[PDB]
């Protein structure tokens, strides 16, 4: 009865910056644990702790810290980041009494960037469905586009009139890189949402196709002419 | 190193039934189990197993053990496209919590559509509000069709997606591309019917 | 009643980092097997130490123990992180486990397991329990322990049926070793008592098997009660050292004889004067610049 | 360190002087098992000396004996040689036949 969360869920760093992150368990949990996901490779402890306070080191340890601060948060700190470094970060929680009752978290997505002038939102516009489809298809595809962001930490989802929807929506599962250097490319993402003609024939029906995005925080102070790269929300209001 | 997951990737239509395997080394093991992780997420756990020769299901997913083989298969039935995130295969070498878990590299699948009645199209979308801000879209195509990506500076080529309109039934491909929609793609393979 | 069989096993942890275990086994009084931390695999000490075991049955129980034997180590030193500020190395851990021989067929078995040289823990029935006296701190380690029903099973295995299974057989096999009898022999010596003007006299036996041996000091028929019976020591050859003194007024000496009696005697118990023309002559050989 | 050690010398065969024979040093009561044991010729180390394997008793008492084959003499003095963390020096036992 509980879940277990990490915080944050995207991260953004600059080489030789310490970050840190959070998970928190609610199960009642003794036992806790920080992983390292390295594609291809599977799973490695980086440290673990049997309460607070108290911390063994994973196979991984070296280059990093974690404090237990309490029985229900565990806290792990990047010492220094390394440049052009991307990983995956993971929190699980155990029971003292079951080896079988680990429960993990969503996980924490870290991109390293040299230069953070660099960093952009995403731009959002959305694309009518053509007539030809309509009449010869008889269904009706409306197509959202997310062009220039870096880093790739978005989500995307439409919204018809009032409510979130997933039947019907196909998004890439890979962004892409406008300008390969590659070292700070820009991407973008595709995504579809295919209703049925009659549906969307008459345009006094909504969709909105609508991305999150995860930025700077108030904290990271920007001189940079032109606006922060907040954390926030891009859409498009069509009918 | 320890614990072994083949093959690398898996391709399967959906339906049908999907064979995934674990080979391991660890010693003691108490226990084999498997995991699903879509990608952007956490894990989830599917089945468990722990006797020396077991067998176990959760819903649509099935795995058996054989301990004096060290050797582990995870089953899944009438494949949904759902299922295309990853599985991981995991040991624990203790019975108590003292224990460490032992992780493989995972296996990726990939469920594919059967459409078996493919409607080939491209269309260009004017995009408001207003300014176009047109993209083409490649649609409807089947799955022997592969999009092959734009060796261009210019020109920006979406790779396939498979949406379903659950309450129709109806599922497609898609491909999308921006920067010349009648010549937008080319390449390894493209559709003769083609309609424009 | 008659045999026990003990398998002890001693762990020390120093620090993280260092640690052995090392295990003797013993059947009555004679040790038939050997594991030390440098060797791979258990070595026996007597020819019968298989017992009726197949290479086969014992490969798989040395199996078993080979990897008992690191996971042991490992799952102490999780336990030492676990126990934080409450318990610190360095650690002593002392097993018995064993099989007690009851008239055939019949058995008990046990488990007791002692930390830093007190009796702490015992597995019993099911599951592992602290005896009276343990210190409270261990109870969450004894709950961690008792969840893993894997380890608990087999060892229910180990002790209800294997060890007295392996060890009727051992009984058989070794018997010849088991039942042998080795004759004592005896010396007299003497040494001044605390108490000014007295003397006290010795009467050593060695080299006896089995264990069991009477020694009393009489004068005549009348048994002096004045002796003292020493702890019994052990022979390297398998066999018991023991010594009688007894205090007395010098120039009491005369008279007096040290008297054994053992089962290898049979009748003959063996009784050794002073001042007897051996103990006069073997004294001779014994001379000495104290 | 938690208990001390005892220490006892003996001869398994009777001493005739000039003739061979085995000596003992048995140890005991001792904890923790960590211990050095030395057998000693006129106050020199006795190279090839033999140790049974270490074990414990009923009361977890840890004990163990040491022996060498050495021939008994007027002149000679033998002795078991002990060191133990419970102990702040050395202790070293002389064997003395006659007792
Ligand atoms: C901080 C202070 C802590 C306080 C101390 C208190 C601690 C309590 C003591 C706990 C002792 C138990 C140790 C824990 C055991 C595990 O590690 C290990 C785990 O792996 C296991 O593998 C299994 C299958 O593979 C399962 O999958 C399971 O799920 C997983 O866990 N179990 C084991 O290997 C099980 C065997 C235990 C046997 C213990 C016996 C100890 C006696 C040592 C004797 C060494 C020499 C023998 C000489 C040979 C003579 C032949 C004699 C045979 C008959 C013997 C009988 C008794
Ligand atoms: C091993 O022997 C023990 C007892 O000799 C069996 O265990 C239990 O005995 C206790 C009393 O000590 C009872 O209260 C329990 O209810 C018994 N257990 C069960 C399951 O009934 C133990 O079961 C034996 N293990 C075997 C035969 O594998
Ligand atoms: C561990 O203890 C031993 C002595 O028992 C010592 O030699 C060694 O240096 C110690 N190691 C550490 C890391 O403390
Ligand atoms: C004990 O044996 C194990 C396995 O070979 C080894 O890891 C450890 O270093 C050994 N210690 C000693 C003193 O032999």
């Amino acid at each position: 009865g509980g879940i277990i969360t990490q915080t944050p869920k995207f991260l953004i760093g600059q080489e030789g910056q310490k970050l840190t992150l959070k998970c928190q368990q609610n199960f009642n949990h003794d036992t806790m644990y920080w992983y390292r996901q390295d594609s291809g490779k599977g799973l490695r402890l980086i440290y673990y702790s049997y309460g607070a306070g108290s911390t063994e080191k994973g196979d991984l340890s070296e280059g990093y810290d974690a404090s237990r601060e309490k029985k229900s948060s565990f806290s792990l700190t990047v010492t220094s980041a390394q440049k052009n470094e991307m990983a995956v970060f993971l929190c699980a929680s155990g029971s003292l009494l079951d080896v079988r009752e680990v429960f993990f978290g969503k996980g924490t997505r870290l991109t390293v960037v040299e230069d953070l002038k660099n960093v952009f939102p995403p731009e959002v516009a959305v694309f009518e469905p053509s007539e030809a489809e309509i009449s010869h298809t008889q269904k009706a595809t409306l197509v959202c586009l997310a062009t220039g962001f870096y880093p790739d930490h978005v989500e995307l989802s439409w919204w018809v009139n009032g409510k979130e929807v997933h039947s019907g929506v196909c998004t890439d599962p890979q962004p892409l890189k406008e300008q390969p250097a590659l070292n700070d490319s820009r991407y973008a993402l595709s995504s579809r949402l295919r209703v049925s003609a009659t549906f969307w024939q008459n345009p006094r029906n909504h969709f909105r196709c609508q991305v999150q995005f995860y930025g700077l925080s108030e904290n990271d102070e920007w001189t940079q002419d032109r606006a922060k790269p907040v954390t926030q929300i891009v859409s498009a209001e069509a009918w | 190193t320890q614990v072994e997951q083949s093959p690398q990737s898996l391709v399967v239509r959906q339906g049908e039934n999907s064979v995934l395997q674990c080979n391991y080394s660890v010693t003691p093991d108490n226990h084999l189990r498997w995991f699903k992780q879509d990608t952007g997420k956490g894990l989830v756990s599917l089945t468990v197993l722990v006797d020396q020769k077991d067998k176990t299901s959760n819903g649509r997913y099935s795995a058996t053990l054989d301990k004096d083989a060290k050797h582990s298969t995870l089953h899944i039935t009438a494949t949904l496209l759902d299922d295309t995130a990853t599985y991981i295969c995991v040991v624990g070498d203790r019975g108590s919590a003292l224990g460490r878990l032992h992780f493989g590299a995972g296996t990726q699948l990939i469920v594919i559509p059967d459409i078996q009645n493919p409607d080939p199209a491209v269309y260009q979308l004017r995009d408001s509000k207003s300014s176009d801000k047109s993209v083409c879209l490649f649609t409807d195509f089947d799955s022997q069709t592969n999009v092959s990506q734009s060796k261009d500076s210019d020109v920006y080529i979406t790779d396939k997606c498979v949406l379903d309109m659950r309450s129709m039934d109806f599922k497609s491909n898609s491909a999308v591309a921006w920067s010349a929609c009648a010549n937008a793609f080319n390449n390894s393979i493209i559709p003769e019917d083609t309609f424009f | 009643k008659n045999y026990t069989f003990r398998c002890l096993q001693m762990s020390s942890f120093a620090n993280r980092s260092w640690s052995r275990t090392d295990s003797v086994v013993w059947l009555g009084d004679l040790q038939t097997h050997r594991w030390s931390n440098d060797s791979a695999t258990i070595s026996f000490t007597k020819p019968w130490s298989q017992g009726k075991l197949s290479n086969q049955q014992w490969e798989k129980l040395q199996h078993m123990f080979q990897v008992y034997r690191v996971s042991f180590t490992r799952d102490i030193q999780e336990l030492v992180k676990m126990m934080s500020p409450k318990e610190d190395y360095p650690i002593e851990i002392q097993l018995s486990a064993g099989c007690e021989m009851y008239p055939g067929n019949a058995s008990e078995s046990f488990l007791h397991v002692a930390f830093q040289g007190k009796y702490v823990v015992r597995f019993w029935g099911t599951s592992w329990q602290t005896v009276p006296g343990a210190p409270s701190w261990l109870d969450l380690p004894i709950k961690v322990l008792n969840a893993d029903q894997g380890t608990s099973a087999t060892v229910q295995m180990l002790l209800n049926d294997t060890c007295p299974l392996f060890v009727r057989g051992l009984l058989e096999a070794g018997k010849s070793d088991l039942e042998k009898q080795e004759k004592p022999v005896a010396w007299l010596s003497s040494v001044p008592s605390s108490a000014h003007g007295h003397r006290q006299l010795v009467c050593h036996v060695s080299g006896f098997y089995p264990k069991p041996v009477w020694v009393m000091w009489m004068r005549g028929d009348q048994e002096q009660q004045g002796t003292h019976r020493g702890d019994f020591l052990p022979n390297a050859d398998e066999t018991w050292y023991l010594q009688a003194t007894l205090d007395v007024e010098a120039g009491e000496e005369a008279g007096l004889a040290c008297r054994v009696k053992h089962s290898s005697l049979g009748g003959q118990d063996i009784i050794l004067y002073w001042g007897s023309l051996h103990h006069i002559l073997d004294a001779q050989k014994m001379v000495w610049n104290h | 360190i938690q208990k001390t050690p005892q220490i006892q010398v003996y001869s398994r065969h009777p001493p005739e002087n000039g003739k061979p024979n085995i000596l003992n040093c048995y140890v005991t009561q001792f904890h923790p098992p960590h211990i050095e044991i030395q057998m000693l010729k006129n106050g020199k180390k006795i190279p090839k000396v033999e140790m049974s394997d270490m074990s414990f008793s009923k009361d977890w008492s840890f004990y163990i004996l040491a022996h060498t084959e050495f021939t008994p003499t007027e002149t000679d003095t033998y002795a078991c040689r002990v060191k133990h963390a419970s102990m702040a020096e050395p202790k070293t036992v002389y064997w003395d036949r006659d007792m």
